[PDB]
């Protein structure tokens, strides 16, 4: 509840043996607005042959940042600081640990 | 989906080795993993075989599992049988859509991960009733889980499943539409709500943590509901 002042291309989601597409979530009320989230296309991996394996899995990996929130509602030059999941990449996954 | 055709039982004397079928109906038994579980009278299905023939720490070596793709079957092989052996023995595989459990094969002999279940009990025909599932143990948020019953009399039949995430879920037939499986990784609770409940519904609900989708490593404890 203490507030303080503050100074204010890639393409493996194609290449990669777990490819995945972005989404746009898109929030007017926070920065940055725009955030560019991973779905996986697939539920197995691609294998050297070229199909989808399903030995293996796609899963997105995932990481908490921190986005600034404009509190109070609509309002600008004010700020509360969050702390959301989105997701950056999807990885591939085997059951095998060798 | 598929089926998968196991022998009803086996009978066979201490000290000999047998080998128990898994017979897939459709698709390339060699496109997806098999896994063999153990279950005893009275007790929670245990893994035994994972991943065609990887075997766990703890299981001896004598258990074994192999795989023909001429006969689109897998088998699960228990060399020197013992007393303690005396159990059923479930095959389990998959296909992108769901997840399939055998028959199950009555072998008789002739004489860390926790998950916790809740919310089971009575209910009447329609009703409804929402299942919890506690895990500890590991990053619950980085594996998907799965419900799998056993009705009273019957084999075990996989129910539900859902991804690390949450994302992508996956239901049975005879469940679909029905049931809604969700997860909450803040928590590390696993839920499943049931509606429209019929009398075939009456079973014991595992709860199974899914190291890739289809390939179940730890069960739970199991909770009761009966409807009548």
């Amino acid at each position: 509840p203490r507030t303080v002042m503050v100074n204010l291309s890639s393409d493996y989601y194609n290449r990669s043996t777990s490819p995945w597409n972005l989404h746009r979530n898109e929030d007017p009320e926070r920065y940055p607005s725009v955030i560019w989230e991973a779905q996986c296309r697939h539920l197995g991996c691609i294998n050297a042959d070229g199909n989808v394996d399903y030995h293996m899995n796609s899963v997105p990996i995932q990481q908490e940042i921190l986005v600034l929130r404009r509190e109070p509602p609509h309002s600008p030059n004010s700020f509360r600081l969050e702390k959301i999941l989105v997701s950056v990449g999807c990885t591939c996954v085997t059951p095998i640990v060798h | 989906n598929f089926m998968l055709t196991q022998p009803h039982s086996v009978s066979e004397s201490p000290g000999k080795t047998v080998t128990i079928s898994c017979t897939r109906s459709s698709g390339s038994l060699a496109n997806y993993y098999v896994q063999w579980y153990q279950q005893r009278p009275g007790s929670s299905p245990t893994i035994v075989i994972f991943a065609n023939n990887q075997r766990p720490s703890g299981v001896p070596d004598r258990f074994s599992g192999s795989i023909d793709s001429s006969s689109n079957s897998a088998s699960l092989t228990i060399s020197g049988l013992k007393t303690e052996d005396e159990a059923d023995y479930y095959c389990q595989t998959y296909d992108p859509y769901s997840v399939v459990f055998g028959g199950g094969t009555k072998l008789t002999v002739l004489g860390e991960v926790q998950l916790l279940e809740s919310g089971g009990g009575l209910v009447q025909p329609g009703g409804s009733l929402r299942l919890s599932c506690a895990a500890s143990g590991f990053g619950f948020s980085s594996y998907a889980m799965s419900w799998v019953r056993q009705a009273p009399g019957k084999g075990l039949e996989w129910v539900s499943a859902i991804s690390g995430s949450g994302g992508s879920t996956y239901y049975a037939d005879s469940v679909k539409g029905r049931f809604t499986i969700s997860r909450d990784n803040s928590k590390n609770t696993l839920y499943l709500q049931m509606n429209s409940l019929r009398a075939e519904d009456t079973a014991v609900y595992y709860c199974a943590r899914d190291l890739i989708h289809g390939v179940t490593r730890n069960w739970g404890q199991g909770t009761l509901v009966t409807v009548s």
